[PDB]
């Protein structure tokens, strides 16, 4: 079991970038899906949540907006589309998942899997 | 009654208002049966849940927890990381500052939102309905009843915890409550506005999507028995703004209509 993220990097500001979450091992189809972003020296934190079901999406103000949340189940991967991009940010992409609700979805400690992560620079 | 539909006029909101005067059960009504999103309202609530769960001494225990465990707004419990806080601590800043991450704390300690909606059901609040926790129990889209109560509902529940009649908590337990709202730092521009001077009072603020704000309180004479009032309001677009004023305003009236 793994999940590894892809689609970012070098980019200019007010640009944009399709960040792709592929997963492997098992199937992350019933799993609340997540993002989370660390940029160096500032401290982690949350970008984008989606369920399960209804798909119901929530977003950092920060980033409200601009980014979209989506799936693909039968591919096994989840995007998000990063539109108006700004040097605010550039961040280290990581790919969250839990299989049910045990915390908050702004929470890190809610997220049971977690990802290697992905550079972007704007 | 025309009273509060030109106030909502004037601030492009709906209100939901309950009031009750414990010492002679006269009621102040308006809309009081509308859902609206309860924000952090529930956290006086939760604590009430938590203090009929837990002693006073079992509140002495320490909750530990990491960066993992902050939201979006932590403004103590982000500074004690390193050490941990004990439920107390949690329970003060939750109430008072409104603190997300010690709400979340608190909830995963009763056994998160269903838990806490099992024991409002038991203490006979059938409307509230605790689903998510800080922040995105503030989502709440017009027609949901998600994360949403009534003014009538929070004033029952309210009353339940803070007062010896129904006393849903002891003396003791009661006597904390009071004390961590009495001592609230987040609401000095709503209820607290609209009540005269020399009235004391306990109350919890919350502010939800589309322009929602709120504030519950129990509002004492110099002399005499409380009355508990909710004072709850929305309005019609997502990115509304709020104006505290309403409230204050709301209150002003209520507080006319009682005396």
């Amino acid at each position: 079991v793994q999940l590894q993220e892809s689609g970012g990097g070098l980019v200019q500001a007010g640009g944009s970038l399709r960040l792709s979450c592929a997963a492997s091992g098992r199937t992350f189809s019933n799993d609340h899906m997540g993002w989370f972003r660390k940029a160096p020296g500032k401290e982690r934190e949350f970008v984008a949540a989606i369920t399960p079901g209804t798909e119901k999406t929530y977003y950092a103000d920060s980033v409200k907006g601009r980014f979209a949340f989506s799936r693909d189940n039968a591919k096994n991967t989840v995007y998000l589309q990063m539109n108006s991009l700004k040097p605010e940010d550039t961040a280290v992409y990581y790919c969250v998942a839990t299989p049910y609700y045990r915390g908050s979805y702004y929470a890190a400690s809610t997220y049971t899997y977690w990802g290697q992560g992905t550079q972007v620079t704007v | 009654k025309d009273d509060f539909a030109k106030l909502e006029e004037q601030f492009d909101a709906k209100l939901g208002i309950f009031a009750l005067d414990t010492g002679t059960n006269r009621t102040v009504a308006y809309r009081p049966d509308e859902r609206f999103a309860f924000a952090s309202t529930i956290k006086a609530l939760t604590v009430g849940v938590l203090l009929q769960q837990k002693s006073i001494e079992d509140l002495n225990q320490r909750i530990t927890y990491t960066r993992d465990d902050l939201v979006n707004y932590n403004p103590i419990t982000e500074k004690h990381v390193d050490t941990g806080m004990t439920l107390k601590e949690l329970a003060d800043a939750s109430l008072r500052y409104s603190d997300n991450a010690a709400q979340n704390l608190i909830l995963k300690q009763i056994g998160g939102p269903e838990s806490l909606k099992k024991e409002l059901r038991k203490i006979g609040d059938e409307v509230t309905n605790p689903e998510r926790f800080e922040p995105e129990l503030n989502e709440v889209n017009p027609g949901e009843t998600q994360d949403t109560s009534t003014a009538r509902a929070l004033v029952t529940s309210l009353r339940a915890f803070a007062l010896e009649d129904p006393g849903k908590l002891p003396s003791e337990k009661r006597e904390l409550l009071i004390d961590w709202m009495k001592r609230n730092t987040t609401g000095d521009a709503l209820i607290r506005a609209g009540v005269p001077d020399g009235w004391e009072v306990a109350d919890k603020t919350g502010a939800a999507s589309y322009g929602t704000r709120n504030d519950i309180a129990i509002i004492w004479p110099p002399k005499g028995d409380p009355v508990v009032l909710a004072v709850l309001s929305s309005r019609d677009k997502k990115d509304a703004k709020y104006d505290d004023k309403l409230i204050a305003e709301a209150t002003k009236v209520v507080m006319k209509a009682l005396n």
